[PDB]
RNA sequence: AUGUGCGAAAGGGUCCUGUAAGCAGUAGAGUAGCCUUGUUGUUACGAUCUGCUGAGGGUAAGCCCUCCUUCGCCUAGAUUU
RNA sequence: ACUCGUGCCCCGUGUGGCGAAAGGGAAGCCGGUUAAUAUUCCGGCACCUGGAUGUGGGUUUUGCGCGGCAACGCAACUGAACGCGGAGACGACGGCGGGGGCCCCGGGCAGAGUUCUCUUUUCUUCUUAACGGUCUAUCACCCUGGAAACAGUUUGUCUGGAGAUAGGGUUUAAUGGCCGGAAGAGCCCGACACUUCUGUCGGGUCCGGUGCGCUCUCGACGUCCCUUGAAAAUCCGCGGGAGGGAAUAAUUCUCACGCCAGGUCGUACUCAUAACCGCAGCAGGUCCCCAAGGUGAACAGCCUCUGGUUGAUAGAACAAUGUAGAUAAGGGAAGUCGGCAAAAUAGAUCCGUAACUUCGGGAAAAGGAUUGGCUCUAAGGGUUGGACAACCAACUUAGAACUGGUACGGACAGGGGGAAUCUGACUGUCUAAUUAAAACAUAGCAUU
RNA sequence: GUGAAGCCAGAGGAAACUCUGGUGGAGGCUCGCAGCGGUUCUGACGUGCAAAUCGAUCGUCAAAUCUGAGCAUGGGGGCGAA
């Protein structure tokens, strides 16, 4: 809702900041195995528990 | 060429609904570059964006019926659906 | 008796020779209504022209400049000049014809 | 906003230390002249019906505080 | 694939409905607004009625006729034996 | 109370926190602005709370205002403890009255639509915030006076020797009038600049009426209860009278003006046939606010304006069987476990209405007639003159003639009815997802 | 829609209380819209739109009416117009 607590707002901020694809230069490092962001979350797919 | 943004901005600027906003069919490319309320106002002043007039809705037939009923033309027993008290309350008459 | 003054200015189309001022004057004669009746001018309304492409309206009743504009539009529609001529007002009691096409 | 009834109280208000500015609004259609002075809390308006008293009040007002004439169609 | 051809209109016929829009009345229960002392006083509203008007509208979409009503079209294109 | 914090003197019955983004509660409105925020930004114009000390004003000098018969008034006009009171602070419903907004009607202004013909025509605009000043606005209260031949009075009631009618006042109560705000805004027209930088400049922005209208709010009445419909924080008044108050100087001031400050967190967007929950972009579910015109009793159905959509895989054809919507000659339940389904009835006005009954009902019992259009007539009000005339204003009812398709609640909307039996008195409740019932509950009765 | 108390007026009679016009606006009254519910079609659907929905028809609709948020009762426990 528009009414939010500071804690809830902060956690939403953290989720928004984590919602991104991985950097491209990561895949160029030696020994890299990360192909894509496996913890990607979408507001329509997976509900975050507050 | 997508003009939904232009239609929304023109509706906001003109204070009408988006169904009354008229965009020039022959100036679509020029209108698509507006992107701002100042430019929308400029296009409105230039006449490329126009607020369409409201759809007609007249009360002439209602007024004619009211006058005909004043002279008593459409108030027979076949024109009444409510009871006598619903049409003219006895309490109001007594008051 | 109170007197009201109106002016209809057709100077531009009159000079361009597309507006017939005398025909318009006779149109007011045959169309203006007093007491809900046509042909009852009865010296309460006088509609003589004043030469310079203008028709002058003396009224001794509550004759309305919009009735006048309505009659002017009716005459323009009758003579088929609505597509080029329009009736505008810029000050009190004066309506003139202007080209727009 | 507050209305000032008489010229003496209006000028006494204009002499105040907190008087910031003043402006004359001329309404020719009503033949009215309004002298408005902006103080800290309130805007004080004095209404006059003639131009002679308006001119004499304008020339008798304190000269330190600035006076404007309210141009038609004030810009944003 | 030149035809008693095919198609689109139109016309006529058949059929269905029921007398179109507009104009005019001395027909219309009446009413009003100016005058001539009325006998149509001239007008202005008025469901409706009468005449033009068995009119007008529709009619093959699975109705009929038109080698001499009108306007178009044609001896193809492709596949297989 | 001291140069310095630490020396004392009074009161005491109490002596925690959390708990409402719909309860209580200090204070902000208008215009403009962005791609996306705005009662938060910008401009103008305000308010509240707290703290400080000024200028003016008022009061006094052994003292703490003045006026009014009074209700009370006025710009202030001292007031500790201790106490008293008020506000916060309260149900549901009914009719009535006032106010705002909306709707409607008339005239005018500007623009637009129509204009074979007709239409002084149809539509749209014509605005005024918070905050203040000023004048009013029912109930109540005060003064005079003393009422039966009782009077005043509401739609309803009620009121009066515990003092009515009447006359004159005081006062609570603006979403009322005028003024400031404020036309400088907003809006509407009209005319001149131009790659842009700049738009610029003219004008206008009105007056009335109406009402069982809709919505909100306020007021005075009234009804119901074996039902009587929060608390606290906070704010105010008073009883009391503790302290203190330089005849040439401050003045323990709720008056006017003036000075300083107001931290923290939320604020996008959706709120749903796609932003939530139902595994999903699911015909389900999910709490509110605002609420136009016509018909009509009516937020019924049906049509329309503003606003919003035109989104739900498409094209062609029209077999059977379907799903949904209907119609059928004659018969009219012969069908079937069973009138299941469907049909029939239906609004309003006027007639007429049985058995039975707990006298309240039954009852819309049963049944019958009328209903359109047009042209008229009558009645039902307010104001002024001088018993009539004139002016103003809506609707509601009744009567008559004419007329057509013998039709008129022309769509929509809208009871089938009666004679009985079993059963539960009735209203109400339950097996969410096969049972709504005669089951449960109930008032009443009785027992412990 | 019906029209309970209370109230006004007029008729009778001798009394007492009879009657008749009105006013009024009571009721776990009634028709009926929204809401709430869920009778029948034993309709649709029945690998559905849906792990209970859809349509028509129905019950109730001013009070044992409907409903939000906060709070309480926790498994042999709770709560139950059962
Ligand atoms: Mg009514
Ligand atoms: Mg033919
Ligand atoms: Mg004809
Ligand atoms: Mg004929
Ligand atoms: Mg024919
Ligand atoms: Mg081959
Ligand atoms: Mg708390
Ligand atoms: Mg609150
Ligand atoms: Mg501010
Ligand atoms: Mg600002
Ligand atoms: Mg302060
Ligand atoms: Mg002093
Ligand atoms: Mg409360
Ligand atoms: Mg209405
Ligand atoms: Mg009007
Ligand atoms: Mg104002
Ligand atoms: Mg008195
Ligand atoms: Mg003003
Ligand atoms: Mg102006
Ligand atoms: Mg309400
Ligand atoms: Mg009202
Ligand atoms: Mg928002
Ligand atoms: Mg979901
Ligand atoms: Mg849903
Ligand atoms: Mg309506
Ligand atoms: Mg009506
Ligand atoms: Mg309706
Ligand atoms: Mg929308
Ligand atoms: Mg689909
Ligand atoms: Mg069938
Ligand atoms: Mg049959
Ligand atoms: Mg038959
Ligand atoms: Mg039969
Ligand atoms: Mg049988
Ligand atoms: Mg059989
Ligand atoms: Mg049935
Ligand atoms: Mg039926
Ligand atoms: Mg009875
Ligand atoms: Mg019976
Ligand atoms: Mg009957
Ligand atoms: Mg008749
Ligand atoms: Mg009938
Ligand atoms: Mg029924
Ligand atoms: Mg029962
Ligand atoms: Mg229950
Ligand atoms: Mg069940
Ligand atoms: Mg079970
Ligand atoms: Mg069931
Ligand atoms: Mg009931
Ligand atoms: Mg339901
Ligand atoms: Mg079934
Ligand atoms: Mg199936
Ligand atoms: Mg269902
Ligand atoms: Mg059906």
């Amino acid at each position: 809702p528009s009414h939010k607590t500071f804690r809830i707002k902060q956690k939403l901020a953290k989720a928004q900041k984590q919602n991104r694809p991985i950097p491209q230069w990561i895949r160029l490092r030696t020994g890299n195995t990360i192909r894509y962001n496996a913890k990607r979350r979408h507001w329509r797919k997976t509900r975050l528990g507050l | 060429v997508n003009l939904r943004t232009q239609k929304r901005l023109a509706a906001s600027v003109l204070g009408c609904g988006e169904g009354k906003v008229w965009l020039d069919p022959n100036e679509v490319s020029e209108i698509s570059n507006a992107n701002s309320r100042q430019s929308i106002r400029k296009l409105v002043a230039d006449g490329l964006i126009i607020k369409k007039p409201v759809t007609m809705h007249s009360r002439s037939r209602a007024r004619e019926l009211n006058l005909a009923r004043r002279i008593g033309r459409h108030r027979g027993f076949g024109k009444r659906k409510g009871t006598a008290d619903a049409r003219m309350p006895q309490q109001v008459l007594w008051m | 008796k109170v007197t009201k003054k109106f002016i209809i200015n057709a100077s531009q189309p009159a000079s361009d020779k597309i507006f017939d001022v005398s025909a318009f004057e006779k149109f007011l004669n045959e169309r203006i209504k007093v007491d809900g009746r046509v042909g009852n001018l009865g010296d309460v309304i006088k509609i003589s022209q004043i030469g310079d492409g203008k028709v002058e309206i003396i009224a001794h009743n509550d004759l309305s400049g919009r009735y006048l504009k309505y009659l002017t539009k009716k005459f323009l529609k009758k003579m088929q000049l609505r597509d080029w001529l329009r009736v505008v007002a810029t000050s009190k009691g004066v309506y003139e014809l202007k080209f727009y096409n | 906003p507050q209305e000032v009834s008489d010229i003496k109280k209006f000028i006494e208000i204009c002499r105040r230390k907190d008087a910031s500015s003043a402006r004359i609004k001329k309404n020719p259609k009503t033949q009215q002249i309004k002298f408005k002075v902006r103080c800290q809390r309130f805007l004080y308006t004095l209404v006059l019906k003639d131009s002679d008293k308006a001119e004499k009040l304008k020339q008798s007002l304190p000269p330190n505080l600035q006076i404007k004439d309210v141009p038609k169609r004030n810009k944003r």
